[PDB]
RNA sequence: ACCCACUCGGCACCUUACGAGAAAUCAAAGUCUUUGGGUUCUGGGGGGAGUAUGGUCGCAAGGCUGAAACUUAAAGGAAUUGACGGAAGGGCACCACCAGGAGUGGAGCCUGCGGCUUAAUUUGACUCAACACGGGGAAACUCACCAGGUCCAGACACAAUAAGGAUUGACAGAUUGAGAGCUCUUUCUUGAUUUUGUGGGUGGUGGUGCAUGGCCGUUCUUAGUUGGUGGAGUGAUUUGUCUGCUUAAUUGCGAUAACGAACGAGACCUUAACCUACUAAAUAGUGGUGCUAGCAUUUGCUGGUUAUCCACUUCUUAGAGGGACUAUCGGUUUCAAGCCGAUGGAAGUUUGAGGCAAUAACAGGUCUGUGAUGCCCUUAGACGUUCUGGGCCGCACGCGCGCUACACUGACGGAGCCAGCGAGUCUAACCUUGGCCGAGAGGUCUUGGUAAUCUUGUGAAACUCCGUCGUGCUGGGGAUAGAGCAUUGUAAUUAUUGCUCUUCAACGAGGAAUUCCUAGUAAGCGCAAGUCAUCAGCUUGCGUUGAUUACGUCCCUGCCCUUUGUACACACC
């Protein structure tokens, strides 16, 4: 046929990071547990979902996607 | 011709081996003679009745009734 | 000299074959396993090789005598059936010719093929039997090619990672052709569905039609293939299956060691023709009647009225029948099969035209129709797939199929005005009448039809008639090009198609060559169907107008058949 070629640079995939996650909560001096990050206010997501911190932007992620709450 | 659509049935089929394929093709002619729903013989067929002998004179005569 | 009969001994031929032989054949090649008349010579698988060597003869060239090593499974004879020939004799045919028709080959464009060009211009096929072919009319799709972007739709098994998360998704920005979380930033989400690895799969219009199936084309516009009992032969085989005649035909007659048969041809089937006979019909139509228009008026003539009723089946429809068997008569022929002419006949060229179609062959074409398929390749930086965009249309030019022309048997313009084969919309937008608007293309409002019901009598085109033009590249011809308007489509640029104005090319009948054709045929002419969102200069069918010329032959070509040769049989590649 003719085979390869290549001006080079493969594209490569995404990782899901790492993260020992979910410390993100804070419970006071025995035992009162007090949430960071607020959640969605949207009936899909009863509220367990959080909203993602950037700038602007507070964010569903839950909502694959879906909508823009912001303080 | 047209006895064909009438008196063969024909069949290919494929079978398919280890090494290739082969073709089985199947033909078989039924008798007509029992064709039941359709002709009872080939276009071809032509039958003569076979006559009877006679033994004919005897003069005249005649019966009443 | 000549004729007849006989007889010795010659050169030969004929027919037989009791007899011989592996056969071809042989009055010897007989009198041979029932093996002996006399005698002489030579051979003992093929090659090596009539070679080496020695002897001998010769002027020579050479003659006579004449080994082995080694190699090798056959070489060889006769006959049989095939295949094949640049041998001979016959035949068949408008993909041959004769007599001719209409052309193509010259021109413009259309369209395939080569070639060149190209990022790519995807590819198969190259005499008949490749090139308006792949149903191949490609704007996306199709699509295979090119520039680039996603995705896994990587079954399953084992292992590994790993609930402290195996993995999944994404808002905005960056990026990107892109409102692709492709990637990146950032940091939520998801919860054992995936991820990683090996093994194994899977897809692929990737390769192989020289691995296959199936299908198809070609031989073939052909006429050939086989078995029973008999005859010949040791046998494979042959005769039957043939000199002739005849047919479209191994179709028949006839001849005959053959007789009588089967596949194939024929029969059969379909369609086109004929039925005042049969059965019928408001989804076909006719006559009467009513309701009624117009013109004459003296009855009349020409229409309207899917039901106002009555009757019919000529025309239309499709069931069942009938019909033709080359009939009658006559010519001709071996007085056979047949062929010819005349009359009759709807029909007498296999009635016309098709469908089916044996045995065998080809390295014909097709893996790009198939979730038909072997093997090879490839498989996540994909040859899987999808998305955006381009390409198959690219243009010094060679080849093929075509369309339109060169005008006066014509173009233009009024007017006349007649087909047949088709097809059309359900969970949808198909065939479209009618009304308006619009120069046109088209638009818009309604409408009938899942149909013998509506489009549609598809009022098709050539054609007919009355005019204009008047032989002038002319008012023949309409290529090329400019501007504007609409239609299909998400999209029209490289201009899908349609319309209007304008531009007005070559082409003055086409060299060598070459295609097709015998009656409703050729040629002219349109239409419907396929393809189809849109696009026919293509195809497949259809009807309309409708001739000239053969009704013969073997000259060209092509092919079948005998006879003949073969050292071929994988068969003259
Ligand atoms: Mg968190
Ligand atoms: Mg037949
Ligand atoms: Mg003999
Ligand atoms: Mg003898
Ligand atoms: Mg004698
Ligand atoms: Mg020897
Ligand atoms: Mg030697
Ligand atoms: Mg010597
Ligand atoms: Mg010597
Ligand atoms: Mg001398
Ligand atoms: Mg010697
Ligand atoms: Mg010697
Ligand atoms: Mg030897
Ligand atoms: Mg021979
Ligand atoms: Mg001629
Ligand atoms: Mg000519
Ligand atoms: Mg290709
Ligand atoms: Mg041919
Ligand atoms: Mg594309
Ligand atoms: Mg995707
Ligand atoms: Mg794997
Ligand atoms: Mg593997
Ligand atoms: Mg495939
Ligand atoms: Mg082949
Ligand atoms: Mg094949
Ligand atoms: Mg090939
Ligand atoms: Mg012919
Ligand atoms: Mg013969
Ligand atoms: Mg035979
Ligand atoms: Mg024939
Ligand atoms: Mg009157
Ligand atoms: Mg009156
Ligand atoms: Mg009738
Ligand atoms: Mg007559
Ligand atoms: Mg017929
Ligand atoms: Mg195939
Ligand atoms: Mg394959
Ligand atoms: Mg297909
Ligand atoms: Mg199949
Ligand atoms: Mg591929
Ligand atoms: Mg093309
Ligand atoms: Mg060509
Ligand atoms: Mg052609
Ligand atoms: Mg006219
Ligand atoms: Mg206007
Ligand atoms: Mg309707
Ligand atoms: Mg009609
Ligand atoms: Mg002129
Ligand atoms: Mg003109
Ligand atoms: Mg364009
Ligand atoms: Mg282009
Ligand atoms: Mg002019
Ligand atoms: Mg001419
Ligand atoms: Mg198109
Ligand atoms: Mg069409
Ligand atoms: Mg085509
Ligand atoms: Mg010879
Ligand atoms: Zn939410």
């Amino acid at each position: 046929x003719x085979x390869x070629x290549x001006x080079x640079x493969x594209x490569x995939x995404x990782x899901x990071x790492x993260x020992x996650v979910l410390s993100y909560y804070k419970v006071d001096a025995e035992g009162k547990v007090t949430k960071l990050r607020r959640e969605c206010s949207n009936p899909t997501c009863g509220a367990g979902v959080f909203l993602a911190n950037h700038k602007d932007r507070l964010y569903c992620g839950k909502c694959h996607s879906v909508y823009k709450v912001n303080a | 011709g047209q006895p064909v659509n009438d008196f063969i049935d024909t069949a290919t089929r494929h079978v398919l081996m280890r090494q290739g394929v082969l073709g089985i093709k199947v033909k078989i002619m039924r008798d007509p003679a029992k064709s039941r729903t359709g002709p009872k013989a080939l276009p071809d067929a032509v039958t003569i009745i076979e006559p009877k002998e006679e033994e004919p004179i005897l003069a005249p005569s005649v019966k009443d009734y």
